[PDB]
């Protein structure tokens, strides 16, 4: 109750700052959104009432209290006090740790010199370029492990995970090396890698905006000449892949590249890029011509429209998205559709923390593992560090106590999202997951130590995946690989001694010719992620900011 | 005469892709097909059949189509495949009757000599058993009118003649070897009292607009079998049961008190040593 | 700090309850499944029952066992089988394709 | 360039007809012709099975009947459905049911007639519930010898698909394909219920045996317990004596269990259903 | 008379069927060659035991009013069955 | 003091927490006594017979009196050396 509150923040000296590490703290044991906003507007208001201004409430109160009038009231203070040095955390934090939806709304709000930096600092381009010339400055390879995994070639991950490796090295390097030394381990393309060895190019091309069409001048939608559409596709989806967040026009051109009187040749990759351009932003055009994609009645476009329109459709509480997707799902006579409208439907209602309820629960409500899986991944969505139980005690029972196998690796994936404010406890919790008596779900608890334990310096979870590739089951020892790659970015041999040792051992292991191609299958994925950036970025599931970073989070759960 | 047949799920399963076929080929309601089996006593089996294309008039229910291609030249090519299996009887869908079951079930007499129809169930919803079995009966009257032939209720169950589980168990998903009383007595409870409403509710409208079959031929010698125990003051048995409790008690006391000394003495062995001699 | 650290006691006790909680379902769901696996033990067994002879043994219920069909082979045996039975060359018993021991018989013939 | 991770929908009642005709056939192995659909190419569907005559054949390819298929088309469409078929099935009930010869022989004489004609083989005597012995597999050829063999267009599919004597030793021209059961709750709920409500005392108003059971029961519980009392004098290990400790003292209590237990029901199911 | 007291004494039939004491052991033994009744009856004081009998024809008042005993059973095994599994409930498990 | 003790006793508490530890070690044995079951497939194909062996020799190869049967140079496996047949 706000009366020896009131009396407590307009009380008389001691630091301030009390209240500043409060405001964090009060959020540490927060229960509900009901005090929360109230506290949330009214320390902000306190600072306000204080004669010395604070920054930092606004930097939290915008990502937590979702303001786009205040932010203008003191953006007008920013034009008229003028001082641009001070202005850096609300500036540059509303560029950092905004939601996407948010960002439209606040740029509406906000323009009613700084006089067009205020537009700068929310395209805030800037810190994209530098960024980028960050990534094409930087490097650190390992060519002998590319080769020596370029052996175990396939339509397989190697073709994907060396882009993935030094694409993740190099977010945006603008640069030719493995399109340069060879043509032939190139060409072993079918489909997929045909797909892979036109999108790679997007792949390694993350950032880098202006030039994305006119580097993809070969690229081009009838510039391919090839006897088929994903050597053509997959370089739409990689226009698709650069134009992440920030389009302009070109999502438009995306979208009209779809509405070219062109059906599932284009669309093949084309609308998985569309999908991922305007993502959030809540479109109409895409969720109209997505209504006729969701209707092809062929999910290797239909599962495309399903994830895309989730995509367009981020967190949306639309009356028509999620129960006109949800409509389809029944009726289909296949269920990776189910998977593509699973993942959608999902990514339709992210962190509501009280409303999905009632989605959950009909749709956990049904009998199908792929259905009740997707209700999964959307309580995996709805919920995100909200332990009220309501997201555990059920969640707990049909992730642990359920017949089929996938519903219960989904579930073990939500674990890893509710479980990321305080990772201390979860090796006491998910060693204790470890002990299952299923390839999936054993798979599933190493996926959990992964994605919940990505930034840890734990190395009890190292001790865990250790047995964990002395498994058997080739793919879990691969889930040993991939989770230790997880628990092995941005951190150095220094953090833990099992960093060279995994490192060196994985190579060693993919010596071994007669292991399973899937016990080694994302092998080169796990050297990559190993260096994602070469140890230069880091995964945001969680931003230093206070609050999290949404793309991140749908980037690791469609991963 | 049968007092039990082999309800194969197998020919279950026939009915309901056919009774599927009957909705999504359009609108023919009533699922109606030929039911095949070999006699072999009294007792018989039932795992082959099939549904014959037909349809029924709304009105004057004594409409029907049995091709002689679809049966009679099938069962020819079915004699090469199996004779046992032979032409047995046949089966309705809905819930009581329509007016053509005994004349179709008398058309194809000439086929099996005791043929039968079966109200087959479409929606399986039932406290338990589903579809059941109808011989010619000649049972008029006490009157003793022209021999009706309302084909009785020629009781069976669900015989399974042999396993081939590998697939069917490999269906289930979902049960164990219960070693599932508390099932039985909520079921049995139910089952017997919801019974009961039923017959309360028939007599009431006996009293009430109830034809003359109020009490036609059983319903009192029913009300008999009920007077099997007509307080019913079971001192006799009240004493009897008390011997009978000894007896129980008698179990209980001595059984579970073995139960008790029984995990008593290894489960505090083993609690210690892993206690004491792990510090 | 008595309004922060006190506190804070509680901002994980309540997952550890629920998977304390958890515990035991789960020790639920695992007897269900050592039940299935108890029952899928001896139910499609011990009606053919082969009868060859045992001859030596090697590992831990693995044993090379002479046959009456015209192969010895060495196979191994159901563990449960008390160790100290297996050392004559008594009636095991068997089945035909598997040739996987299920129990030895003392008298024959 | 069908190489994929491919699926076959089956229809369960199909597999009933199969193990119904091989359980109980000629010692020999049997074979027919599917009938079904080539719905995609990443899957495919089936639904009905014909039995087959009983014409002295085999694996063979030269094994059509003409009349026989005529007339049971014929009705067929007569009947509900007039689908298409799309291949064939087949057994080997006798002997270690793999891939034999005329096997690849048919494959191939009818997967140019049809265009995968998938295998289907299955040996009803090599399990009743332990195994589901069956076998399916899409032939290859000598022709698709142009590139590296890894189609994988999906994974843990052909991923989990990597968990047969001559058959392994026959992998090339017989690539396995992941197969999978219909959702059968269109009747797999008639497939319970009818089974719960019958296999469960049926009406279950019946032992509601009681006494001649338990009297045996306990009669043989007091010579049967009797024994494993015997394992604490052999318990009697004091010193250093004790390996396994003949764990065996369990495997009469929980009978014992049951036993008065199912008293205990009856006893009340006395005084319940009696008044 | 559904009641009990199915030992019933030799008074009512040696009033009402004008019979006499030596003859009510014929009249129920010529019953046992009819077979509709079958009494244990007793003779050490001379009364005439009620066993299981061949009820009636119809009784259109009692087959309406025969609530007090069809009902009877279903509400109260009803309820009684809803007793015995309310006691025990929760070990539904 | 005043509203500082009951939490402290109930991390104390976890005692239950350790019972759910010991009951952790519990459904450890559980289920990997049933893996020990699960095993039991391997059981149900081949239980390999003593196949007599005339002599070692290299390319990989022996004489193995095949028991039953003549002898016929056959395949090897790959844990064990030439030498120690
Ligand atoms: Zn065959």
């Amino acid at each position: 109750r706000l009366d020896v509150f009131e009396k407590t923040i307009l009380e008389s000296n001691d630091v301030p700052g009390m209240l500043a590490y409060s405001l964090k703290l009060c959020m540490s044991l927060m229960q509900n959104k009901q005090f929360r906003n109230k506290v949330l507007r009214v320390l902000v208001k306190i600072y306000m009432n204080l004669e010395k201004p604070d920054f930092i409430n606004v930097c939290q109160c915008l990502i937590f209290l979702d303001d786009p009038q205040a932010v203008s009231d003191i953006l007008e203070k920013l034009v008229k006090e003028d001082n641009l040095l001070m202005a850096y955390q609300i500036c540059f934090d509303l560029y950092e740790s905004a939601s996407q939806q948010f960002l439209s709304s606040v740029i509406q709000n906000l323009r009613t010199d700084q006089t067009l930096k205020m537009i700068k600092i929310l395209s805030g381009e800037m810190a994209i370029e530098l960024h980028l010339q960050f990534l094409i400055r930087n490097n650190n390879t390992d060519l002998m492990i590319l080769k020596n995994t370029k052996d175990a070639v396939r339509n397989s991950v190697c073709h994907t995970a060396t882009v993935i490796a030094n694409s993740f090295m190099h977010c945006g390097t603008t640069s030719d090396q493995f399109l340069r030394d060879n043509l032939e381990w190139l060409a072993r393309a079918t489909n997929w890698a045909k797909f892979t060895a036109t999108a790679s190019l997007g792949v390694i091309h993350k950032g880098h905006e202006k030039e994305a069409l006119q580097l993809m001048a070969t690229y081009l939608p009838k510039d391919t000449s090839p006897g088929s559409a994903y050597q053509e596709g997959g370089g739409l989806y990689a226009l698709g892949l650069i134009h992440a967040n920030h389009g302009g026009d070109i999502i438009d051109y995306l979208l009209n590249q779809l509405k070219n009187a062109s059906n599932d040749i284009v669309r093949h990759g084309g609308s998985l890029g569309l999908g991922l351009a305007a993502m959030g932003t809540a479109r109409q055009d895409v969720y109209d011509l997505l209504k006729t994609n969701l209707y092809q009645d062929d999910a290797v476009t239909g599962e495309a429209a399903g994830l895309a329109l989730g995509l367009v459709m981020l967190g949306s509480k639309n009356a028509q998205a999620i129960e006109d997707m949800v409509g389809y799902a029944q009726e289909t006579q296949h269920e990776k559709i189910l998977r593509g409208l699973a993942v959608g439907i999902a990514l339709v209602m992210y962190g509501r923390m009280e409303e999905a309820d009632a989605l959950i629960e009909s749709l956990c409500r049904d009998k199908d593992p792929i259905l009740r899986r997707s209700g999964m991944y959307t309580v995996a969505m709805a919920y995100c560090g909200s332990g009220n139980n309501k997201a555990i005690r059920r969640l707990l029972h049909v992730a642990v106590s359920d017949v089929n196998d996938d519903v219960r690796r989904a579930a073990v994936e939500s674990l890893g999202f509710i479980l990321f404010r305080t990772p201390e406890q979860c090796p006491s919790v998910v060693s204790l997951l470890s002990e299952s008596y299923n390839p999936h779900v054993r798979y599933g608890a190493a996926m959990a130590l992964g994605i919940c334990c990505a930034g840890t310096g734990n190395k009890e979870a190292i001790n865990l995946l250790e047995p964990m590739t002395n498994d058997p089951v080739n793919y879990v020892r691969q889930g040993a690989l991939i989770a230790s790659a997880l628990i092995m970015i941005q951190q150095t041999e220094i953090t833990c001694p099992k960093v060279n040792q995994f490192r060196q051992l994985y190579s060693k292991v993919i010596n071994d010719k007669h292991d399973d191609v899937m016990a080694k299958f994302g092998a080169i994925l796990a050297q990559g992620i190993l260096d994602a950036g070469g140890h230069n970025v880091t995964i945001s599931l969680q931003s230093r900011t206070g609050h999290t970073h949404m793309p991140s989070v749908v980037g690791v759960l469609v991963f | 005469a049968v007092q039990k047949v082999v309800v194969h799920p197998l020919v279950l399963l026939s009915v309901v892709d056919h009774f599927n076929r009957i909705g999504k080929v359009g609108n023919q309601k009533r699922v109606v097909g030929v039911l095949l089996g070999s006699w072999q006593k009294k007792v018989l089996d039932v795992s082959n059949s099939f549904a014959v294309p037909f349809d029924e008039d709304d009105k004057d229910d004594s409409v029907w189509f049995l091709d002689h291609d679809y049966l009679e030249n099938m069962y020819g090519m079915f004699k090469k495949v199996n004779a046992r299996e032979r032409i047995v009887g046949w089966y309705h869908t809905g819930p009581k009757l329509h007016k053509n079951d005994i004349a179709i079930n008398e058309l194809m007499k000439r086929y099996c000599p005791n043929s039968v129809l079966v109200i087959i169930d479409v929606k399986p919803k039932d406290l338990g058993l589903p579809t059941e079995a109808y011989i010619s009966v000649e049972e008029v009257h006490d009157d003793g009118t022209p021999t009706s032939k309302t084909f009785e209720h020629v009781t069976s169950e669900i015989g399974a003649e042999e396993a081939e589980e590998v697939g069917v168990e490999h269906l289930l998903r979902d049960i164990k070897d219960t070693t599932s009383q508390r099932i039985t007595n909520q079921v049995h409870g139910l089952k017997g009292l919801n019974s009961k409403l039923l017959d309360i509710r028939s007599y009431l409208e006996k009293v009430a607009t109830g034809k003359l079959p109020i009490n036609h031929q059983i319903i009192y010698q029913l009300q008999d079998v009920f007077n099997l125990l007509p307080l019913q003051e079971f001192v006799k048995a009240f004493y009897l049961k008390t011997n009978d409790q000894m007896v129980v008690v008698y179990l209980a006391s001595l059984i579970r008190s073995v139960v008790a000394l029984h995990n008593l003495i290894n489960n505090k062995i083993a609690n210690r040593d892993a206690e004491k001699k792990e510090g | 700090d008595l309004y922060s650290r006190y506190k804070k006691l509680q901002q994980e006790l309540e997952f550890l309850e629920v998977q304390e909680e958890y515990i035991k379902d789960e020790q639920k769901n695992l007897k269900k499944e050592f039940l299935h696996a108890q029952e899928e033990v001896k139910r499609i067994q011990s009606i053919p029952l082969v009868i060859g002879q045992f001859l030596e043994a090697v590992d831990q219920n693995t044993a090379i066992v002479g046959s009456t069909t015209g192969s010895n082979y060495y196979v191994r045996i159901l563990s449960t089988i008390d160790r100290e039975l297996l050392k004559p060359n008594a009636s095991v018993a068997l089945h035909k394709h598997s040739n996987a021991l299920v129990d030895v018989l003392p008298p024959e013939a | 360039a069908v190489d994929t991770a491919e699926q076959v929908y089956i229809s369960s009642l199909a597999l009933l007809k199969m193990l119904k005709h091989g359980r109980a056939g000629v010692p020999m192995e049997v074979m027919g012709l599917m009938l079904g659909e080539f719905v995609d190419d990443y899957t495919v569907r089936v639904i009905d099975v014909f039995a087959m005559p009983q014409s002295g054949t085999g694996v063979s390819v030269e094994a059509v009947d003409p009349v026989f298929q005529a007339k049971m088309l014929d009705m067929l469409k007569q009947t509900g459905r007039p689908e298409m078929v799309v291949g064939w099935y087949h057994s080997h009930p006798g002997f270690g049911c793999w891939l034999s010869g005329v096997d690849i022989n048919t494959q191939q004489s009818f997967e140019a007639l049809s265009e995968r004609a998938v295998a289907v083989v299955v040996d009803p005597i090599q399990s009743v519930k332990g195994k589901v012995v069956i076998d399916a597999f899409r032939l290859i050829n000598a022709n698709m010898m142009v590139l590296g063999h890894e189609p994988r267009q999906t994974t843990s599919n052909l991923g989990h698909l990597n968990k047969q004597a001559l058959i392994h030793g026959l992998n090339r021209h017989y690539y396995s394909i992941t197969i999978n059961y219909r959702k059968n709750e269109l009747e797999q709920k008639m497939l319970l219920n009818l089974h719960k409500k019958s296999w469960m005392e049926g009406l279950t108003l019946q032992d509601y045996v009681v006494k001649e059971m338990l009297e045996l029961a306990k009669n043989y519980n007091k010579a049967v317990e009797e024994e494993d009392k015997m394992t604490p004098e052999q318990l009697a290990i004091k010193n250093v004596g004790k390996q396994d400790p003949k764990r065996h003292l369990e495997e009469h209590v929980d009978v014992l269990m049951t036993s008065n237990i199912v008293q205990c029901l009856a006893a009340m199911l006395d005084t319940v259903v009696f008044k | 008379r559904p009641a009990n007291h199915r030992q019933l004494t030799f008074e009512e039939i040696a009033k009402s069927a004008k019979i006499t004491v030596n003859e009510v052991e014929l009249l129920v033994m010529k019953a046992l060659s009819v077979g509709l009744v079958k009494g244990s009856i007793d003779e050490v004081d001379k009364r005439v035991h009620m066993t299981w009998v061949q009820p009636r024809v119809l009784d259109l008042q009692q087959i309406k009013g025969m609530k007090d005993r069809l009902e009877f059973w279903c509400t109260d095994v009803k309820s009684m069955e809803m007793l015995v599994e309310h006691q025990a409930h929760d070990i539904l498990t | 003091y005043l509203s500082k003790i009951e939490e402290l006793q109930l991390i104390v508490n976890d005692k239950s927490q350790n019972l759910r530890r010991l009951q952790a070690q519990r459904n450890e044995l559980n289920a990997k006594v049933r893996l020990l079951r699960e095993e039991l497939q391997l059981l149900q194909e081949q239980g390999s017979y003593v196949g007599e062996v005339v002599r070692a020799m290299d390319k990989k190869k022996v004489l193995v009196k095949v028991h039953p049967e003549g002898k016929f140079v056959v395949d090897v496996d790959k844990n064990i050396d030439i030498n120690d047949v």
